[PDB]
């Protein structure tokens, strides 16, 4: 139940430990695989698999995006309609409120239609 | 025949063979059975384990995956091999690259990770569709579902070597001396071609050194005449 | 920081390439899935043939192409194949009076040189008194061009000079 703010700063160091991490283990698959199939046999350890390393680095990568994506989202839509009301909520009605808000999209979707008509009877 | 084995009763090589009349599952049961300790050549088994034995662990797998694919728009899908008896040859290669990865850790991968011993079902897989092919018999039930089921390991995408053909059908054909008219596997491929490649009569196209040690019977097998393709060829890159 | 993949990548000097793919294309293809990542067919026989085997140095064709309809240059017996590849024959007919063609023979083409070549200084210049007095400023003047252009610029200076020294 934290902000998105909060979620990003506590994903962004994770992000870069995963990173460092898959550099890590990308690094040690490739030198084992080369060592096997080059020269003699020296890594004769169980190495990781760097696909469980890379699947969760993309997972954090990606759910760091939706939550930037979310906050985006939500401060746009709350900045356009800010700007066109007044703060009243728990110095206006909420049913005034209401039919306000039902009147601006009617007047809209009429402008818009009538422009969309006149634009197709143009032609 | 790369077997530098120690004495036996008759042709330790062929016990390999005499294995068919064995248990379905748990090849490490069948080896006990069969026999454990000649069949350890060379200290460097690091040759051809990792790079060329992975053919027959890829091919085994993609084997099994075409047979709940039926239904796929050609007769065997890919490939089909019901005869039984490349099938009995496929499960003595499973025995002995069991016997090579028991001995040395470079063995067959598990293609991803994560089979809890992949080779073991991959053997009662095998041996599964082997029981019913062997002497005249119906062929396959719980296979079918166990083959539908893929583990977190499964590749696929094979190399599978074809050979271009010449389909001058009926009427005339008209090339010039250059720009051709538009009608393997031990490594052999990179990303882009940066070696020899000797190319050859049909799929080959096998590199001319190989940057090897001591696989050089495939090389010694190869250099000379082929499977109708021994007209080898150069290609640049 | 994570130069541990660099290093490696710059260790693995070997020819054999093997091992990157084995290593790498496995989680690629399980995580990105295109059957036909570049789906396009590329089948190409490039260069069929690309020569027009007439071409004199193109660049001289660009600057007779740039002359302007009172110039006028041609060809005489022609040491000009490719190398010279130009002794011409200038007549600058123009609204004043008329002079003798120079021959302006000039290296290949880039120009690391100018044309000039005064051929028929013996006879023609010596002969009258004008082209006397044509010859003498115009060669003033073209000892003073830094490292001159073959048509378009000795062309003008030879009409600038035997329009001014006509005076």
């Amino acid at each position: 139940d934290f902000d998105p703010v909060q979620r990003y700063k506590m994903l962004i160091p994770q992000l870069k430990e995963s990173l460092q991490t898959l550099m890590k283990v990308a690094a040690q698959n490739l030198i084992q695989n080369t060592n096997i199939d080059n020269g003699q046999k020296s890594s004769d350890a169980p190495l990781q698999r760097f696909d469980k390393c890379l699947e969760e680095f993309y997972a954090l990568c990606d759910q760091l995006e939706l939550c930037l994506r979310l906050a985006h989202e939500c401060l746009s839509q709350s900045c356009d309609s800010a700007k066109h009301s007044p703060t009243l909520v728990p110095s206006l009605p909420y049913p005034q409120y209401l039919a306000v808000i039902k009147a601006q999209i009617t007047c809209a979707k009429d402008i818009h239609t009538a422009l969309l008509d006149c634009a197709n009877k143009v032609t | 025949p790369h077997f530098l084995n120690t004495p036996d009763k008759s042709p330790g090589d062929r016990l390999a063979e005499i294995c068919a009349k064995i248990t379905d599952v748990d090849i490490d049961k069948v080896m006990i059975n069969l026999k454990t300790e000649e069949f350890v050549l060379d200290m460097n088994t690091l040759q051809a384990l990792q790079q060329l034995l992975q053919w027959v662990g890829d091919f085994v797998l993609y084997l099994l995956v075409s047979l709940p694919n039926q239904g796929s728009p050609l007769r065997p899908g890919h490939s089909f091999l019901r005869d039984g008896t490349s099938l009995g040859m496929l499960r003595e290669l499973m025995v002995v690259i069991r016997i090579w990865g028991l001995l040395k850790p470079s063995c067959l991968p598990v293609y991803t990770a994560t089979s809890d011993d992949s080779m073991s079902l991959l053997f009662r897989l095998l041996t599964k569709l082997w029981i019913c092919c062997r002497d005249e018999g119906a062929a396959s039930p719980a296979s079918d579902g166990l083959v539908s089921r893929l583990q977190p390991k499964q590749p696929l995408r094979l190399r599978f070597g074809r050979a271009p053909t010449l389909p001058s059908s009926t009427s005339t054909l008209q090339l010039d001396g250059l720009t051709r008219a538009p009608g393997l596997h031990l490594g052999a491929y990179p990303t882009e071609e940066c070696k020899a490649c000797t190319r050859c009569g049909c799929v080959t196209m096998l590199k001319s050194p190989n940057k090897t040690t001591a696989v050089t019977q495939w090389e010694q097998r190869w250099i000379k005449n082929c499977l109708c393709g021994g007209l080898w060829r150069r290609v640049p890159l | 920081q994570p130069l541990l993949d660099a290093v490696l990548a710059n260790i693995r000097s070997p020819v054999f390439n093997h091992s990157l793919y084995r290593t790498f294309v496995p989680a690629m293809m399980a995580i990105h899935g295109p059957p036909i990542v570049s789906p396009v067919v590329c089948s190409r026989k490039r260069r069929f043939e690309e020569d027009e085997r007439q071409s004199i140095p193109n660049v001289l064709q660009g600057e007779v192409a740039r002359l302007d309809p009172k110039f006028l240059v041609n060809l005489d017996p022609s040491h000009c194949s490719n190398n010279g590849t130009v002794h011409l024959i200038c007549k600058l007919d123009d609204k004043d009076l008329p002079s003798v063609p120079p021959l302006e023979l000039s290296v290949p083409a880039d120009y690391p040189a100018q044309s000039p070549m005064w051929i028929d200084r013996q006879w023609q210049y010596d002969a009258n008194p004008f082209l006397q007095s044509v010859h003498r400023c115009m060669t003033s003047r073209l000892l003073q061009l830094p490292d001159k252009h073959s048509v378009t610029a000795l062309l003008n200076t030879w009409a600038q000079s035997i329009h001014q020294a006509c005076l």
